[PDB]
């Protein structure tokens, strides 16, 4: 897990920006499933209950029409996503679903919240790509409901 | 700095009320006035004086004697069947530069029924930054090109509403000049008994502009192009040809012209 | 008598390739906006249609589409916000007290939205083309038949 220390940079992140600053303002707001920070503090879990939901949220939502800068923006962003689980370590999985709720929010946002995954992502992995290889089972049994 | 009378401030009075407005200063001076012809002039020796025997709505407004070789007093005309006095019905300015809607209330009172509006009783664009001065009228500071529009200015008080004429605002993103001009090729000889053609292309930031291609003193009769593309409409007559004479053969003229003027192109075509 | 030549070519293709370009930017959304427009089910007359959406369409630019200040999108729809003023010399005011005639509260996607932005244009960039007096057309008629 040495190539990760260099994985993502800003041939994306700068991307995601563009992708961002391309959106309309307006009152949509749509559903979609994301960490909630109520039931998680530690920063280094964070990160690793939101990889999953992350590269759904990419999947699925990220949503662009074919062959356009938006759309383009998107695949590299999700070949990134992909060539990352060669940095992120498992966990002990039961109750899979727990540390995750609903969130009804703007696309404003929840790009957002996949601007500073991939951002304090970046971060922690240039500090050292073993992060991500910590234990997080006594982060998630503090999720409660 | 020169003396006023009556002065002060501000001076309200009642329509069809006498009203001189006096400058006592030094030898000559000068009236720098929104007014005339409701206003009567007498530049003597102790100054100016303007003077009206009806004082009407139209007086209202804000009058300065400076020393010919410095003091100003602004009057309202409390009228109620007119709220506004309308220095100018149009008014131009360059976009950022501030943009004076010379709506001046005529009562102080009114101060606060005000409102700035577009025709029809809709609202003035989101985007439009404005406030209002007493007593200078509504103003748009940094005016954009899209603040262009016909406005109307409002009053409504206790049922009762006032709303001035139009006044119709322009705001250019540049000096209008006239429309740039291409003539392409800048010459050409294609001699051949045959194939040759000629683009003339115009450009301005509005529509209303035209564009026709000449040879000598005889406009062609071609089809018009256009398009709009950055910031600016594009207007074309493409010349196509497919075996030329020797009539084909002279001096061709693009020729564009708008609200400001005239630029024309030439270029040279030969054909032996 | 208002409207001039000039509105044969007021709308261009530039108009419709930058807007395209605003939409086709656009993340395919599970949303619902609030707008207002023109029921076709009150007013299917074409150009009738048209002239009651011009303001419509004008506030929906105005108070609707919203981007980043000096965002590729941003003036782009600020150039349109141009155009829709412009275009005003093209349509003829008409007589209605129910000014609030055959419009209605629409509930839909911002790609649907804007897709009705892009009709208008299109639409009436078609017309004026076949001729610039069109729009200036009497609609008392079809108006007066909206209900509700
Ligand atoms: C108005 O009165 C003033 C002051 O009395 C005149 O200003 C002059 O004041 C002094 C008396 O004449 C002179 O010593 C100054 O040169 C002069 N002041 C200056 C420098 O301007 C003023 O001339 C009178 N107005 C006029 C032009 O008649
Ligand atoms: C100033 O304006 C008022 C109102 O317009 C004038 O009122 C007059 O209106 C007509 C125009 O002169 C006259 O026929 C009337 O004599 C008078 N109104 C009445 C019937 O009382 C007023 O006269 C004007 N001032 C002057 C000096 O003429």
């Amino acid at each position: 897990s040495e190539h990760c220390s260099h994985m993502i940079g800003n041939g994306h992140l700068k991307v995601l920006q563009q992708l961002i600053d391309s959106q309309m303002e307006t009152s949509c707001q749509i559903a979609f499933e994301f960490v909630d920070q109520e039931q998680l503090d530690d920063p280094v879990c964070y990160l690793k209950k939101a990889f999953f939901l992350v590269q759904d949220i990419i999947d699925e939502t990220m949503r662009f029409k074919d062959n356009t800068p938006n759309a383009n923006a998107t695949e590299r962003l999700q070949e990134l996503s992909n060539n990352l689980n060669s940095c992120f370590t498992k966990d002990y999985e039961e109750q899979n679903k727990a540390c995750v709720r609903t969130f009804h929010e703007t696309p404003l946002q929840l790009l957002e919240k996949i601007k500073n995954f991939f951002n304090e992502t970046k971060n922690l992995l240039e500090k050292d790509w073993n992060i991500f290889t910590k234990n997080c089972n006594n982060s998630f049994a503090k999720c409660s409901s | 700095a020169p003396v006023i009378e009556p002065s002060g401030p501000e001076l309200v009075v009642e329509p069809g009320e006498t009203v001189t407005l006096r400058c006592v200063s030094n030898g000559s001076v000068e009236w720098d006035g929104p007014i005339s012809p409701y206003w009567t002039l007498d530049p003597e020796s102790p100054g100016s004086t303007l003077t009206t025997r009806n004082a009407t709505f139209k007086n209202t407004g804000t009058y300065r004697c400076t020393e010919l070789e410095s003091t100003t007093i602004h009057l309202y005309v409390k009228d109620p069947a007119h709220s506004w006095n309308l220095l100018a019905q149009e008014v131009t300015v360059v976009e950022g530069q501030e943009a004076v809607l010379p709506c001046l209330i005529t009562d102080p009172a009114l101060k606060d029924s005000v409102s700035l509006m577009r025709e029809g009783g809709r609202q003035v664009l989101r985007k439009t930054v404005y406030f209002f001065s007493p007593w200078r009228g509504f103003i748009i500071r940094k005016a954009k090109v899209l603040d262009s529009n016909t406005y109307v200015c409002k009053t409504m008080v206790n049922g009762r509403e006032s709303t001035s004429t139009g006044i119709w605002l322009k705001v250019n993103r540049v000096h209008p000049e006239p429309p740039q001009i291409k003539l392409e090729p800048s010459k050409l000889v294609r001699i051949r008994g045959e194939a040759a053609q000629i683009v003339c292309s115009a450009t301005n930031a509005e529509v209303g502009f035209n564009v026709i291609l000449k040879r000598g003193d005889t406009k062609l009769e071609i089809p018009l192009n256009s398009d709009f593309q950055d910031n600016y409409y594009k207007k074309v007559r493409a010349l196509s040809l497919n075996a030329v004479d020797f009539q084909d053969a002279g001096i061709y003229s693009c020729v564009a012209s708008n609200d400001v003027g005239t630029r024309t192109a030439t270029m040279n075509f030969q054909v032996v």
